[PDB]
């Protein structure tokens, strides 16, 4: 009964993984300089919104209402800059629903929580 | 403790969702979408997600079957719950089906089941899990043997899937899921509620009514084939009660003296299982009316009943039930105080409660896009769950005879059910009430 034998074809298509971008010590250091980036309102409550990356996320940031999801599309390039150059796209789970619009604000799209995980675009 | 939460029935019938109150999400500090690692009595340990939900109290846990089953757990029990964020995308994830449910149904189970229901949705998985995909009008089962990271894992579009055949047996410490539960009964939701509330606390609690009267006799009356035994079924499911079926046919079948031994016989079994529930199925075929008996021995059967029921009284935590059509259906004596002291109205199912039962019995049932299960439960007057079960048997039956023209696990799942179908079923109906 082992459990290591035959092989199942692959699920989906290929996944560009290259992780390219430096050591993750250097991507730490880019997020902080995002993050510091990042202007507090000071004055709306203040949420923590961590990510899931294709080869694994974590990014625990902080954040407000008022922002747009341009906010983090554009905080998630400046902490990986590799990602400037792969398109990326970000949907919810369960229902996995594509977040397409970016003009609504956070508190439009009531989004204030961690169902950030990133998809080849 | 604030992780521990007393488990109580899902609402959303994702097989991986937890449901919770926001003020008790935001307290534990837990984000909807998250991996959640909850611990349940024999060191069970299962990985789902957690859900905000309005409607659920603070303490209370809103679980699926499959996961209470996956954690030996049932409604009304402790659990510990805390985030788990240590998840990894695993890559090789070894999953395998069970025979039971796989038996005589041909063609890989991948493409068919296993694809559709893992896809992209990055479902959280645990070694040892049992989880029910349904497809080709058919539940198959899965247990999770191996994943790449132990034991806990995520599937991913990356994820390598392996099932290669050979289905495993059951266990017996498992609780298959063709069993009756509490999601498998629809429309009478009000007297399902009524039923909770009378007979959960003897059984899930019975050192409190040893200690400190409690309901003894539960007469379910209605229309023949609304489910009371299923009613019954389920609920001594989800206690934990033994469950013992005495049919009324069976006992007048057997000879002068057989079949009271008979009965006298199931009563000091149940006993003997205390904590038990006793159905009296089809009650007026031991004990009709006064009038309608002509009989020495079914007198003496009567009388015999009324005895072992007494006795009871000594006895505890033995509840009896049974299916009738009219409190009058019986003779009177039996609705005396104590023995069948209580009643119960199951009724016929509503709209809603139409619709319910429908979409219970369509679950594994492929409908086109055009099947629309409310308005026919607007248009299906005076049908009975059983009635429901049966028309959508025979949609189904019509969609297969028509494909015959032109068993493969996929052929079967490329098939699916139309309105033409549904439409043509009901023009057969045969309503019963």
């Amino acid at each position: 009964f082992k459990a290591f034998t035959g092989e199942g074809q692959k699920l989906g298509s290929t996944a560009p993984q290259v992780l390219s971008t430096s050591s993750p010590a250097q991507q730490a250091e880019n997020e902080a300089k995002a993050s510091s980036s990042i202007l507090i309102d000071e004055s709306e409550p203040t949420t923590n919104i961590q990510i899931r990356l294709a080869d694994g996320g974590r990014l625990v940031q902080k954040f407000n209402h008022s922002h747009r999801i341009s906010d983090i599309r554009l905080f998630i390039v400046d902490a990986r800059p590799a990602m400037a150059a792969t398109s990326f796209i970000l949907m919810t789970t369960f229902p996995n629903k594509e977040l397409a619009d970016e003009s609504q604000t956070l508190k439009e799209a009531n989004l204030l929580n961690a169902v950030i995980v990133q998809r080849l675009t | 403790r604030p992780n521990r939460l007393i488990v109580d029935e899902a609402i959303n019938e994702d097989n991986s969702v937890v449901s919770l109150s926001q003020p008790k999400m935001d307290e534990l500090q837990l984000f909807r979408g998250d991996t959640v690692l909850l611990k349940g009595k024999k060191r069970r340990e299962a990985v789902c997600i957690v859900l905000s939900d309005d409607t659920c109290s603070d303490e209370k846990i809103r679980m699926n079957r499959v996961v209470r089953n996956n954690l030996r757990v049932r409604l009304g029990d402790v659990i510990s719950i805390q985030p788990c964020p240590d998840v990894k995308y695993g890559k090789r994830i070894h999953v395998l089906p069970i025979d039971d449910t796989v038996e005589g149904i041909t063609g890989n189970l991948f493409e068919v089941y296993l694809k559709p229901y893992f896809l992209e949705a990055y479902r959280p998985i645990r070694k040892g899990d049992i989880f029910l995909v349904r497809g080709g009008m058919r539940a198959v089962e899965f247990k999770v043997v191996e994943t790449d990271p132990s034991p806990y894992c995520i599937v991913a579009p990356d994820t390598v899937i392996h099932c290669e055949g050979e289905p495993i047996k059951r266990e017996d410490e498992e609780e298959s899921l063709n069993e009756v539960g509490y999601d498998d009964i629809g429309g009478c939701r009000k007297q399902l509620a009524q039923i909770k509330e009378m007979v959960e606390l003897p059984l899930r609690h019975p050192a409190l009514f040893k200690a400190i009267k409690p309901p003894r006799g539960i007469l379910l009356y209605g229309p023949p084939g609304t489910g009371k035994t299923l009613i019954a079924r389920a609920v001594a499911n989800e206690t934990g009660a033994f469950f013992f079926l005495i049919n009324g046919p069976e006992i007048m079948s057997k000879l002068a003296g057989e079949s009271e031994s008979n009965l006298r016989k199931a009563f000091e079994e149940a006993e003997k299982n205390a904590p038990a529930i006793i159905f009296i199925d089809e009650l007026d075929a031991i004990a009709p009316k006064r009038e309608k008996t002509h009989g020495e021995v079914e007198r003496r059967i009567v009388s015999q009943l009324l005895t072992l029921m007494d006795g009871l009284k000594q006895r505890a935590h033995v509840i009896v039930m049974a299916a009738t059509n009219r409190p009058n259906s019986i003779d009177p004596a039996l609705r005396r105080f104590g023995r069948f002291d209580r009643e119960v109205d199951i009724g016929i199912p509503d709209a809603t409660g139409r619709l319910e039962i429908l979409q219970i019995h369509t679950k594994n049932m492929k409908l086109a896009d055009d099947v629309d299960l409310e308005q026919v439960a607007n248009e299906t007057h005076g049908h009975v769950g059983a009635d429901l079960a049966a028309l959508c048997s025979e949609a189904a039956l019509q969609a297969i005879r028509k494909k015959m023209d032109l068993i493969d696990a996929e052929v079967m799942n490329s098939l699916a059910v139309t309105m033409d179908d549904f439409r043509w079923a009901l023009s057969q109906s045969n309503p019963s009430a």
